């Protein structure tokens, strides 16, 4: 029955994966969209003390760290 | 010597104390009256406080990593659990901040070699074995007096509850050097949760408190490290979802009903995008209020600092919520042969290490 379970696992993974893949892409886009749209939790940043510079600043810092940081996984 | 974390020197220093044992003139009733004497803002009490401050480093140098000398460091430690209550009720903010460090070091040294942070055991019984989404019952015997550590955990969450109103003070009041004095208050107390493996729901509440502490207006050397500490504390919650998901999936899979009748979420091409837009309705507009978690990740990105990359990595990981958990299903890996399986895993790990070295 172990083989059957593994197969069932594969089928489940594919569905989860098709649906999951679509969901992941959407999540990233929104996060991507959110970054483009960095205003959701930035109502406090729009209240005061936040600039809405976003992703560009983050990207620069991240890039430097990653290059000099650990493995870029 | 303590900074070295260098063993031989520590042993020598420990052996060395026996002779003098002190530098000033000197305990439970004497300490509270000395606390009352320390209530007098001026001078002798200040000298006594300085001596005590140096003395914790006396525990701190003693508490580098050694288990043998920690047994020699022991009498002070029994006194320290009792003192630890004194660290709470004393209101010795600069004082008992060291008293927390010592206690944590002593407890950690005292028990359980395993250093229970990451739950590697993803499997279960041949059946689901009582799908138990309310209560987790993993080992129950890693500590012999699990309630003995749990009694410290009973003192733990109350001290953690002490940070709870402090969010309204560390955040309602701004960050200052006196606030940095209170910044030492949580300054390693969350690290005790890192060795802490006694329960989970309280950890979720603590994470919420950390986000709350994070926002109101707009560096913190230990404060960023306090955030760097809490960022490590966020990493433990990532294990929970996977474990729960794995158990649910396994239970559903096992029964004779296994023919495609599993459409359940762990937290239609347009329908996925509609659910994406519906999630975007939840986004742009453990099932609490998730918006604070997203906001916390963004806030960390805004905060920056040299440990900022670690924070950013945590944010990307947090954004994914089920995707690698499906890939975690492949990483999972017979009641009789399971020991040999365990032995094989250990051997395999050694082999893998050798391969990496090669």
């Amino acid at each position: 029955r172990n083989i059957i379970e593994r197969l069932q696992d594969i089928v489940s993974a594919l569905e989860d994966r098709l649906r999951p893949l679509v969901q992941a892409e959407l999540s990233v886009l929104v996060d991507v969209l959110h970054r483009p749209e960095l205003l959701f939790p930035e109502n406090t940043d729009a209240r005061r003390k936040c600039e809405s510079g976003g992703f560009i600043c983050k990207l620069i810092k991240h890039t430097k760290q990653l290059l000099e940081e650990n493995e870029e996984k | 010597s303590m900074n070295k974390s260098i063993p031989v020197t520590q042993e020598l220093i420990c052996k060395a104390v026996l002779n003098p044992t002190n530098a000033d003139i000197l305990i439970r009733s004497k300490s509270v009256r000395e606390l009352a004497q320390d209530a007098k803002e001026g001078q002798k009490e200040d000298r006594d406080v300085l001596s005590y401050y140096r003395y914790q480093l006396n525990l701190f140098a003693r508490m580098c990593l050694d288990r043998q000398y920690l047994a020699i460091n022991e009498i002070s430690g029994q006194l320290d659990v009792d003192l630890i209550l004194r660290c709470m009720s004393d209101e010795n903010l600069p004082y008992d901040l060291r008293a927390s460090f010592c206690r944590l070091m002593l407890h950690m040294h005292v028990d359980r070699d395993p250093q229970e942070q990451v739950t590697p055991v993803k499997y279960a019984r041949l059946w689901s074995e009582i799908p138990s989404e309310i209560a987790i019952d993993d080992y129950d015997s890693s500590g012999a007096s699990k309630d003995e550590i749990k009694e410290r955990f009973a003192q733990t969450m109350e001290f953690v509850e002490e940070y709870l109103r402090d969010v309204v003070c560390q955040r309602f009041p701004f960050s200052d050097k006196e606030k940095n004095k209170l910044t030492f208050e949580v300054v390693n107390l969350a690290r005790n949760l890192i060795y802490f493996g006694f329960y989970n729901f309280s950890d979720l509440l603590r994470l919420t408190k950390i986000l709350l502490a994070i926002l109101d207006c707009v560096p913190e050397k230990e404060d960023i490290m306090v955030m760097d500490t809490k960022l490590k504390i966020i990493e433990i919650l990532q294990f929970i979802l996977n474990v729960r998901l794995d158990y649910r999936i396994s239970c559903l899979l096992c029964i004779f009903k296994r023919e495609f009748d599993e459409s359940n979420s762990q937290s239609p091409g347009a329908l996925d995008f509609e659910h994406i837009e519906e999630q975007a309705e939840g986004i742009f507009g453990h099932g609490g209020r998730t918006f604070l978690r997203v906001l916390l990740h963004l806030t960390m990105h805004d905060y920056p600092p040299l440990v900022s990359g670690a924070l950013q990595l945590l944010f990307r990981h947090f954004s994914q919520r089920q995707e690698v958990l499906q890939a975690f299903k492949q990483v999972q890996l017979s009641q009789d042969v399971d020991n040999y399986k365990q032995i094989k895993q250990d051997l395999d790990q050694l082999r893998s290490i050798v391969e990496k070295s090669e």
